[PDB]
Parts: C-alpha cells; structure tokens; sequence
C-alpha cells in the first residue's frame, strides 16, 4: 500500500543528494532506486573500464 | 541496533521513575 | 578457460557485492540508528521541569 | 534429445526461477506494506490531537 | 472513472482479473481467480452480486435474456450457466483439452469453441455440434469467427494459417500464446502475442493468409490482450500492462494510452457493445469502468497542439399409498436423500462434552419430556457444533423437534436428514443471519407470486412486508406441522423427498398452502391471524395441492431471479460431511445510507462543540 | 541429480511462497487485533471529554 | 578439463571455508558488541539500585 | 517410580489397542515411552530465575483462572521462557505449554520437561522462522500428500489454496488447535512412539487433509477454508493417527523433504537449549497494567 | 552430428552456469525477502514502545493533576 | 547458452523505465512544495 | 517529442508533455552517464 512510501523516503532523500533539482507532476515515487543505481554503474562501469 | 535502542529507551524510565519518586 | 574464469567469477560475479550491499546494511543501519537517537531524545528530555519545579 | 530435454528443463526452470523471484518482488513487499501502511498512517491521528493536548494543558495550567 | 470493486459487493474470494461484455449491453460479467465467475446484470439494475460455480478460463455471452452464459471450465466442458436466476440450464460437457477460444457469432447464432485439436461449432439453441473441424496435428494455437457471416478462421502451432468459409499460408510467428480478434465489419483479422506486433490480415483476404508484422511502437513487446473497438480502432493490452488504442486507417496513430496512476496497471480488458464504455480491470482487480469516447478525446485533443424402492417407483407408492411407515423410512429416505450414513462424522459431533448455547431449550420450548426435549438437544447441538451459525439462530429446535420427533428415533439419519434440509432445501436460511432470511426469503415470497400474482399482491397490499417474512419464516422454521397439521403433513416431506431431485420444492410447498386457501388469505392484514389461520386444522387435500405444486414447478422457464437459486447440494461427503457457506454479510443498503449521513451529523455537531469551546479557554 | 537438483531449486521457489502465505495471515491477524488496542486511543479521547468536564 | 575441474573445485572447497569464516569472525565481533552492550546495563544497574533508594 | 521393569515394546502395541494411559497415571507411561532426562540441577535453576513480560497467554489474549493453571502455568512458561527464549515469545511454542500444564503441569516438572523433549524430537523442524510457523513443514506435507493421493492437490493448487491456506490448522498452528480436548486427547501419549518419524505428526497432519479430501475437494474458494478450519473438527483422531501411521511403513525417506535429525535430548548433566530459533527475532508479552491504572488514577484526582 | 554437437556442448556447458550462479542467487533473493520480513518483526517490537509512549503521555496528564492536587 | 539472459538485468533498465514515475513524485518535496510556498506567500505583496 | 529520447534509452512508460524540466537532466546523464564508457570499451 504505502512501500513505496518507505522508497519515496528514501529514494527523494538520496536523489537530492546528488543535487538534483526535481520540477514535475506527481506519481508515486518509490522507483529511483534502480536509476540512482545504472547510472551510478554505469558511471561504476566507467570507472572500471577507466582502470582497465 | 535495537539492543542499543531498547537500553536507551529503557532509561527513559529511570527519568519516569525519578518523577514517581519524587512524589 | 572459461570454467576458470567462471570459478573466478565467483570472486568476480563480484564477492564484494557482499561487502557493497554488507556495507549499506552496515550503513543504513547506522543511519537509522541516528534517527532513532533523534526520536528518542525528543522524548527523553521533555520532563520533569515541571515536577521538580512543583 | 536428452541433452534438449535437459536444457529445456534447466532453461525454463532458471528462466521462470527468476521471472517468479521478480513476480514475487512485487507481492512479497505488499504483504508486509499493505498493512502496515494503514496502522503507522493512520496512528497519526494520535500525533495530531497533539495540538489539543497543548491547548488544553495551558488551560489548565492557567485555571 | 467510475469504479468496481466486489470485494465490498459480495465480499468473497475475488482479485477479479478478466472482464466480459454483452451485446445486449445490459449483461457483463468477470472472471475472477478462483475460476468462478461473476455476472451483472442491468435491467432492474440490482447490484445482482451472484456467482457462477465454474473453474472457468472463459466467459462467452449468449443472447438468452438471462444469458445462461457460455462458459469453458477447467475440464474443458462448457457450462451454459447463469446468476440471474442461476439454474446451470445445461452442461455441455463435450471438449477436452482446454478450450482457449470460446466466441459466438450472435448474428445468427453460431458458438465457436477452439481446442487444439478440434475446432467445433455448435448450435445455441439446443448446443448441438454442427462440424467439427478436427484437423490432424493442427494444434490450434487459436481461431475465431468472422461475424461478417460467416468464416472460420483456423491458426495452427506452427504460425501456419487458413481459412474455412463456414459452408465447407502463414503469419510464421511461432507463437506460444496467441490472440485473434476480428472487425465488426469482418474485415480485419488483427493478431497479437508473445513477439512485438500487430499483425495485420485483411478478411478481405487480399493477402491470402498473409499478414503484416507491424510492429507496435516503443511500449510494446509482446500483448496480453487484443480487441476491435467500436468502429476501426484496434485495442491492446500490453505486457507493459498499458493500454493502447490504435487506429487502422493511420495504422498507429495511437489515439489513447491512459491508465489511472501507472502503480495500478492493467491486467486485461473489455469493451460494452455500446464503445462508449470500456472497461478495464487492474492487476489488483479493480475494474475502471469509463466513458471510452470520452477518454480517447482527452487524450488525444489535449495533445493535439503539443510539438417399491426406486426413486420413479416411490414416487407413485408415496402418492398412492400414501406416506410411509417408521420400520421402512430409513431405507426409503437414505436412498432418495442420497445420505452417505457418514456415521463416523455423526458420532464425533455427539461425543465431546457439553454443548452450553442450546441447554435452556424449555424456555422456548416446555414440552414437559425430559427425554424427547433432550433428543432435540442432542441433534440441536450436534448441528451447532456442526456448523455454530446455528445457534445465532436459536431458533433452529422449531424444526429440529419434529423432525427428531419422527425420523430422529434414527439419530445420525436425521442429523443427515437435517444437513440436507439446510444443505440443500433451506439454502438462503442462514444469509441474514442472526435475523429472518428476508431477501432469500424473496425467493420465496417472489415464489408465492409466481403461483398466484393476485396473492402476493394482495399480501403486500395488506401485511406490511416485514411481518409476512416473519410469518413465512416461523413456518419455515419448522415446517408445516405448524401450518396444515401436526402428523399429516408427512405427505408433503414423503413427496419432497420423493422430489429430493427439485430443492425448489421446500418453497413451492409452503407457496401451495398459500395459494391453496386464495381467497381466505385476501382479506388478513397481520402476520398474527396468518400464522394461526395456516395453523388452524382446515381441511386439506395435501395429496392434491403436493402434486399440483409439482406441477407448479414444472409449469415455468428458468428464467426468473429468484435471490436464492437453489441447487443440487444434496448428497453429502464421508468421514467428514460437507463444508458448507451458511453464512450472511450482506447489504441492504438503504439503512446505510441513512446511517452514513447520521454519523456525519454526530460528528460534525460534535466538532462544532468541541471547537466552540474555544471558549472554555477564554473561560478558564 | 540435475532433476534433483532443479527440484531442490523448485521447492525452493515454493518455500518463497510460504513466506508471502505466511506473512499474508501473520501480518494481518496482529493487524486487526492491534487495530482493536486503537480503540483505547479512543479511551484516551475520554479524557478530553473528562478535563472538559473539569473545566465547564 | 579433468585437471581443471579439480582446481576449481578445491577453489570452490577453500571459498567456502573462507567465506563462511570471515563471516563466523564478523558475526563474532558484532556479537560481543551488543552482548557487551547489555552486559553493561547489568554492570551500571547494581548502582541505579543504590541510586533510587536516595 | 523409577522401576522400570516393564519394556517400552509391550506398550508399543498396547498403546495403539488399548490407547495409551488412564488420565491420571498417564505420567509414568509417557515418560518411559518419551524419555525425560531428569536429575537434580536445571530445573531448579529455571525455577529459581523467572518470569515474565512475555506472557500473552496470561491476562492479553488468554486468561487464566485456575491456580493449578495460573500460579503453577506460571512456572512452566517461565522455565521455558528463559530455557530459551523461543517458548517465551513463538505462538505456536506457548501452545504447548498451554496444554502441558492444564494436562498435567500437577507434575510441574514433567509439564516442563515433556515440553522440551517433545520440542526436541517433534518440534525440531516446527519453528523453521519466527514469527514464522514453519514454513518447511508446510511444503513437507505436499510432498508427503502428493506421494499420498495427489489429486488432491491438483484441484487445490488449481483454485490457488497454497501452503498454510489448508494445512495450518494442525501443522503450522500447532497440533492441538484443531482438536478437541478429549479428541486430541493429549495425542502427545498417542504419538510418542511415533516421534521417530519426519514426525509422524506429518504423516498425521497429512492424514487430516486427504481422508479429508471428500469435503476438501469441495473447496472452491479460500472463504470456505476458514468456514472448514474455525470448527477445529477432531473427525476421528483414532483412525487419522492409524492411516499416519501406515503412511510412515509405506512411505520410504525418499518422499520426505525436510530431514528430521535422530533426536534423543538426553543428558545427565545437560538440558539441549532448542537451538533453531531466530535469536536474533526474538526477546520484546507487555501487561503495562499502568496503561489503564493511570486512567483509575487520573479520574480519582479529577474526581 | 559431432558438429551440431558443438552447440549443444556449448550451451548445456553454460545453462549450468545459468544454473551454478542460481544456487547462489535464491539464497541471496530468499535473504533479501526474509530480511525484509525480519525487518517488520523488529519493527514491531518498536511499535509496541510507541503503545507504551501513549502509556507515559496519561502518566503525565495524572502527574500534573496529582501534583498540582 | 544465455545462461546469464536474466537476473543481472533485475538490477538494470527498471532504471529509468521506472525513474520515470519516480520523476514525478519526488518532486513534490522541492517543486509543489516550493509551488505553494512561494505562491500562498505571494500574500507579501 | 521528449519521449523520443526515453524510446531510444527504451524506458517505457505512458509520458507526460508536461515533463522537460526533470527529463532533461536526468537522460541526459543516461545519455552521457560517462560517453567514455561507450569509448572506453572502444579503447
């Protein structure tokens, strides 16, 4: 029912950690998670083919 | 982490209990 | 070869995701801790001022 | 055959193991959430008669 | 968005997850998870919250008024089965395998059922097959009928196709699931599955079996749902549980995708004759019921500018001999009761120890035997415990006494005796639970109307509705021993036993008592002079009214929606006896209405007061 | 022994339904009945009613 | 491949004893902690004793 | 009492045609046939340190009004409450204390002490999780069923009735909910020869489903599994516990997907701590008398 | 047949990687879900000291009144 | 021979296909928040 | 016409228009995230 609110917690608190500015509509949140987490591999995953 | 917690929030009680006995 | 790449995958199918999702248990955990400081100090000093004073 | 027997086996096992564990993801949470949900929400109903407590206690205090 | 939930209308096991339309327009229904189906019907536009008790993957409608609507269960037969007034008219039992495509061109009537090996026809009116196009290792992965009039139209496991014009190449897509819907107009075949398209033949066949692989755009990748809409719009239901209506002039030219919040997607869909309504169900079985026209041009206008024994033989005996003596009955009812005598059932209900709601039976009932009111304990009790509603409903000994009276000087015979009374006679006795049976009593009272519309007429004029229901009750309750005569009424248990067949009986005979005295019933205003009138020893002639009531029965179509339909619940299981629902929790409604509006006054009016005081502040 | 082994890995999969089973009657019963332990929040509204009545 | 099949599973037998040791010694260490952090209480609470009688 | 001279093997007969004991000498039939591996030592350490916030079963959801259940029922939960810490809070490990005590617990000791050997060798594979029931014991039965009659199955799993949805009311919330009083019968005398077996309280619980399957099968919709179950009908007992047992002669290992371990928790100088138990999710029950008092007080003062 | 052999090879070769790795993978979904699950109980326990906190907000409306009376 | 077609996967694309109502409500906290803020605050004409 | 760039990244969902201030930073980090990365296994 409200999980995602245990998300939309945690995942407004960490987006705006990275200093995003967030202008939209709304439509429950608890979906970042993997976002944060591909760029953040991809961004991972340059680094490593960087090292490589 | 809830060991931590529970004995700090156990001592809530002996600030309660300080209360109690003071009347 | 690639049977023992694949043995090393073991390693390499990243191992340290245990010590990537340990750390944020680890982590997570210590953040929660602080909320719960938070919580718990609200209440643990909202007293006795009034009993002592009376 | 047998090796295509096996294969298909092991192919639709470990392709619905994992179709199912995501599946699951989804119900799994919602067991837990579902209603847990409701009783952390709706007890916030304690959290606002908060307000009337502190008028009522200076009324008092006062009286 | 005007929204369907039935876990509130008819709380029961639901997670509704397929919906159906008829092209009545006043006929729907839906497929739940259980594989039970729930139809609705307008017209009297009741909320008509009844089931179907099918294990079914598909609910096809059939134009009969009252539907009887096709259905294909888990063991491949089809039940020709409705809600309105219930009544699985026919089982049409003939298919194995599953059928996955179940259709009817209502044009002329003509119901097309799929297998994988065997596609049939059959004929509505009777349901007989007409052709069965059995084709040798086809392994029908799909067809439908062309409703232009008429073609069938034959897709193979392979990807293969063909078509069969009803008076006798491929799409390649090896498809494990496929789904197959055709134009209104019958000139489009739009195919759609596991792989990303559209697949598009004409019917109007200028490509022979060929179609083209449009590929649906972005969203996309495989479909769980296909369907024409209301002229050339093509309807599907993505796996990404969105929908999308397409328009076949423009090929795409997507005209609506809208969902509700995304959280609650789509699970599948249907479309009312009249388009103006589609109505869509979420995978958390919420069915959002909206104005189809309406949403498309929302969408699509807001983003314009945007760049001896024997049953026949018992018959006659009861009739002619008439009743039946003591040393004999058990053998005579256990046959046409079908009892198991699951005496190992009965004897666990008697011994465990004491039995407290019921001990305290004199009060209601001084017969001055502390034996015989004992004996009704005993079975009383063993049927509380049975089943615990029964005690709610303490009512239960009214007619527990006669019957251990009589047939309870065999125990576990009447306990039996008992449950088929309960289990299958008085199926809606316990759904207004702990109160009168009332609307379930409907099927009763709609009953004495049914034998005599001059009656019921009269009644409801004159006995102001609750009072009839508790005077039909009380002699429900018991039954006719009260009504008619204390030893004589047997004539009418020997034949509804004899009946055992035709559960529907229980209310035909208290409704021929009714309408046996007619005229001397017109003239009473109140439930106390009724309830003594059909107590008083007037002379019947229960050997004719029994056998016209029979009659009666069989004087009528199955097409009335008599609340309670009752059906054939009657033999009972072993070792344990049947798990059975007699349980209420259901709505009348209007009280509530009234309630509703009542809360909201109370506490408003006390917000005000709490509020105002306010000045208790300024006071204190 | 793959067929045992894939059986190990489809008991598995059915052992995640008893979680979900068992979470689905475990979450809810204590749900209800600590939704019953709200109504002595309701108790708690008596005292407003009472300090009311002290007050007035 | 026989060969191979050898060293990767000795591989495989010494990543089990490592893997479930280091975590035994985690666990053993976490485990002390809060053990400790209840053995505290028992330690501080003979004098709370002594504390609310004055 | 400890004369031991009759064998264990002429009760292993008598114990299924005679049933098991008289009511009130049962106890020193059981015992020899459960083996309580008393001494002087751990009980009175139990008894010694005790109680108490656990206790849900005492003035929450359960009364007690009996001092032979109250006072005394006290020492069992407390001794096995703080045995381990398991009995003190798991559902289904208070209701075997429940009717230990109100079955003996007259015979404190034996209450106690039956409770942990039945835990050890039955109840080893009973906890699984906690607050979990045993989910390991729910998918056992299938198995077990499937081998014993899998029709059954396929109209259940047909119309979605899972795991716990069927088989709860004798498996996985504890196996005395669904019995009567007499009709269980304290079956923990009937079956304690059987508890040599995956137990065979599983073969049993499985025999409470498929001989039942004549009204099981006539299970449409989960609504009728609660109209089914809330009668917590016994049925027969007797001829339930006779078709487990045959079960156990004819069904080879092989069925059986939870191992069960060869229990006998016996030891002069030790007690078995049960150790699968969730340590970790345990240890939180409440009473808070003072929750109400205060409301008692509060309305003296502003009286 | 030694050449479509080949691919046979190949893939039963990795489908029981697919299945090496799986092994490892339900325990790791399976603990992710029950940690979820374990979460809640804890959770919980938690909320049983939220009751008791209601518990101490009556005990310091019957202080004020008692210490004031 | 795809034996790793699935699962790496559960931990990828979701990414965005879900971000994208993700972009949609975390937004409350800085824009509506923010929207009516500065806008029930236009009361400091 | 900025669902454009979410079908080419292939992150389906119904979009809104009524959207630019947010898409525009956050695909653009998918579409860059590092371009390096698209280079580095390149190099």
């Amino acid at each position: 029912s409200l999980f995602n609110e245990r998300k939309y917690l945690l995942l407004r608190k960490k987006l705006d950690e990275l200093h995003y500015t967030q202008p939209l509509q709304i439509e429950s949140a608890e979906l970042v998670d993997k976002l944060l987490n591909d760029l953040l591999k991809t961004s991972e995953g340059f680094q490593k083919l960087k090292n490589k | 982490k809830m060991l931590e917690t529970e004995i700090l929030k156990e001592q809530q009680m002996r600030d309660i209990e300080r209360e109690r006995k003071l009347r | 070869q690639q049977m023992k790449k694949l043995e090393e995958e073991s390693r390499k199918a990243i191992q340290i995701a245990e010590n990537s999702r340990k750390a944020d248990l680890d982590f997570i955990d210590q953040e929660l801790q602080k909320k719960r400081a938070n919580d718990n100090k609200f209440i643990a000093s909202k007293m006795e001022e009034e009993a002592i004073l009376n | 055959s047998i090796k295509q027997t096996r294969l298909q086996q092991l192919n639709k096992i470990q392709t619905l193991t994992r179709a199912n564990l995501q599946a699951q993801e989804e119900l799994r949470q919602k067991e837990l959430d579902l209603l847990e949900a409701e009783l952390q929400y709706q007890q916030q109903a304690d959290g606002q008669q908060m307000q009337n407590r502190k008028e009522e206690i200076q009324i008092l205090e006062m009286e | 968005c005007d929204v369907i939930n039935f876990k509130t209308l008819k709380k029961g096991n639901w997670h509704s997850f397929k919906l159906q339309f008829d092209s009545k327009g006043a006929t729907y229904g839906c497929l739940d998870q259980a594989g039970n189906v729930t139809l609705f019907y307008l017209d009297k536009n009741r909320y008509t919250n009844v089931d179907v008790q099918v294990d079914s993957s598909n609910l096809t409608f059939i134009e009969k008024p009252t539907g009887y609507l096709a259905v294909s269960n888990a063991d491949c037969s089809i039940s020709i089965y409705s809600i309105l007034s219930g009544k699985l008219i026919q089982q049409l039992k003939w298919h194995t395998f599953k059928i996955k495509k179940l259709q009817v061109n209502h044009m002329s009537g003509y119901l097309l059922s799929v297998s994988s090996d065997n596609c049939t026809i059959w004929n509505i009116n009777t349901y007989e097959r007409r052709k069965s196009f059995f084709v040798k290792n086809t392994r029908y992965a799909q067809g439908c009928l062309t409703p232009a009039g008429e073609h069938l139209i034959t897709l193979s496991q392979n990807g293969l196709v063909e078509c069969h014009n009803t008076d006798t190449e491929e799409i390649g897509l090896k498809l494990k699931q496929a789904h197959l819907d055709i134009s209104a107009e019958g000139v489009y075949i739009a195919i759609c599955g596991d792989s990303n398209y559209c697949l598009i033949g004409r019917l109007d066949c200028q490509q022979g079996f060929d179609f083209e692989l449009y590929e649906l755009p972005n969203n996309i990748q495989s479909v769980k749902k296909i369907k024409f809409i209301r002229n050339s719009l093509l309807t599907l239901l993505g796996s990404d549980e969105k929908i999308y209506v397409l328009s076949a002039e423009n090929n795409m030219e997507i005209v609506l995708c809208f969902e509700l919040p995304s959280r609650k997607g789509i699970v599948d869909y249907d479309l009312n004759i009249d388009a103006k309504y589609l109505v869509v169900i979420s995978t958390l079985g919420e069915k959002y019921v909206y104005d189809f026209h309406q949403l498309i041009a929302n969408q699509k206008k807001h983003q314009q500018d945007v760049t001896f024994l024997d049953r026949e033989k018992l018959r006659e005996f009861l009739s002619r001999f008439g009743y039946f003596p003591e040393k004999h009955r058990v053998v005579v009812w256990n046959y046409l009761l079908k009892l198991p005598s699951n005496y190992e059932a009965f004897d666990n209900l008697a011994r465990k120890g004491l039995h407290p709601n019921y001990l305290n039976l004199k009060s209601t009932f001084p017969i001055q035997s502390d034996k015989l009111y004992y004996r009704t304990q005993r079975i009383l009790s063993c049927l509380a415990h049975y089943c615990p509603v029964f005690a709610q409903l303490d009512y239960m000994p009214a007619f527990v006494f006669p019957f251990v009276k009589l047939l309870g000087t065999n125990e576990a015979f009447c306990f039996e005796v008992i449950l088929s009374f309960l289990v299958q006679w008085g199926q809606f006795f316990f759904e207004f639970a702990p109160n009168p049976p009332v609307s379930y009593l409907k099927a009763f009272m709609e009953l004495l109307e049914y034998h005599e519309p001059q009656l019921h007429a009269q009644l409801n004029q004159n006995i102001p509705h609750t009072q009839l229901f508790n005077t039909i009750w009380s002699s429900l309750q018991v039954v006719l021993t009260d009504v008619l005569k204390r030893e004589d009424w047997l004539c009418f248990i020997d034949f509804l036993v004899a009946h055992s067949e035709k559960p529907d009986l229980l209310l035909h005979i208290l409704v021929a008592y009714f309408t046996y005295f007619k005229r001397h019933i017109i003239s009473f205003t109140t439930g106390s002079q009724l309830l003594r009138f059909f107590q008083q020893d007037h002379q019947i002639r229960i050997q004719n009214l029994l056998q016209d009531a029979l009659e009666y029965r069989n004087r009528t179509p199955p097409r009335i929606p008599q609340a309670v339909v009752l059906q054939d619940n009657l033999p009972l299981t072993s070792e344990q006896y049947p798990i059975f629902n007699f349980y209420p929790k259901f709505s009348l409604d209007q009280h509530k209405e009234i309630r509703e509006q009542i809360i909201q006054e109370e506490l408003k009016a006390t917000e005000k007061k709490r509020t105002l005081k306010e000045l208790n502040t300024l006071q204190q | 022994q793959s067929l045992t082994d894939q059986i190990l890995s489809v008991e598995q999969r059915y052992k995640e339904k008893q979680e979900n089973l068992i979470r689905s009657e475990q979450i809810r019963r204590e749900e209800v009945i600590y939704n019953a332990e709200q109504k002595l929040s309701r108790q708690m509204k008596l005292e407003e009613s009472i300090k009311q009545t002290r007050l007035q | 491949e026989a060969i191979l099949n050898l060293e990767l599973k000795t591989a495989g037998r010494i990543n089990e004893v490592l893997n479930t040791k280091t975590k035994d010694q985690n666990i053993q260490s976490i485990t002390l902690q809060a053990e400790i952090a209840q053995k505290r209480l028992d330690m501080k609470y003979k004098q709370m004793e002594q504390q609310i009688d004055q | 009492n400890s004369l031991p001279n009759m064998s264990v093997h002429k009760l292993r007969q008598f114990l299924q045609k005679h049933k098991v004991y008289p009511d009130k000498h049962r106890a020193f039939i059981y015992k020899q046939l459960l083996e309580l591996p008393l001494n002087v030592d751990n009980f009175a350490t139990l008894v010694q340190k005790g109680l108490y916030p656990s206790f849900k079963d005492l003035y929450r959801k359960y009364p007690i009004s009996d001092s032979k259940l109250y006072q005394k029922m006290q020492t069992i939960l407390s001794c096995l409450a703080n045995f381990c810490d398991l009995f003190g809070e798991s559902d289904q490990f208070i209701q075997i204390a429940f009717p230990f005590v109100k079955l003996f617990g007259q015979e404190e000791l034996l209450a106690f002490e039956i409770v942990l050997c039945f835990a050890h060798q039955i109840l080893q594979n009973y906890f699984v999780d906690f607050p979990h029931p045993p989910l390991d014991l729910l998918q056992n039965i299938d198995e077990i069923i499937k081998y014993n009659d899998p029709i059954l199955h396929q109209h259940l799993k047909q119309h979605n009735f899972k795991f716990v949805d069927y088989i709860w009311p004798f498996l996985s919330g504890f196996f005395t909910s669904a019995l009567d009083k007499e009709s269980w019968l304290q079956l923990i005398d009937y079956l304690i020869t059987y508890n040599d077996t995956p137990e065979l309280f599983m073969f049993i619980t499985a025999a409470f489903i498929i001989y039942f399957k004549h009204p099981l099968m006539k299970l449409k919709s989960k609504d009728e599994l609660e109209i089914f179950i809330s009668r917590q009908n016994p049925v027969s007992v007797n001829h339930i516990i006779e078709s487990g047992f045959s079960l156990l002669k004819r069904t080879p290992i092989d069925k059986i997907f939870v191992k069960f371990s060869k229990i006998l928790p016996l030891s002069k100088t030790s007690y078995n701590q049960f150790t699968n138990y969730n340590v970790f999710n345990v240890a939180h029950q409440e009473t808070e008398a003072e929750a109400k008092l205060e409301e008692s007080k509060h309305k003296i003062r502003q009286m | 047949q030694m050449q479509n052999r080949k691919e046979e090879i190949q893939i039963l070769e990795m489908e029981a990687q697919a299945a090496a790795r799986l092994r490892q993978v339900m325990e790791l979904r399976e603990k992710e879900d029950r940690q979820r699950m374990v979460r809640m109980d804890m959770d919980i326990h938690r909320q049983q000291e939220e009751d008791r906190d209601n518990a101490l907000i009556q005990q310091w409306r019957v202080e004020d009144t008692e210490m004031r009376l | 021979q795809l034996n790793d077609l699935e699962k790496l996967y559960e931990e990828k694309q979701d990414a965005l296909m879900r971000h994208e109502r993700e972009r949609r409500e975390i937004i409350t906290y800085e824009q509506e928040m923010r929207y009516s803020k500065l806008v029930d605050a236009e009361r400091q004409v």
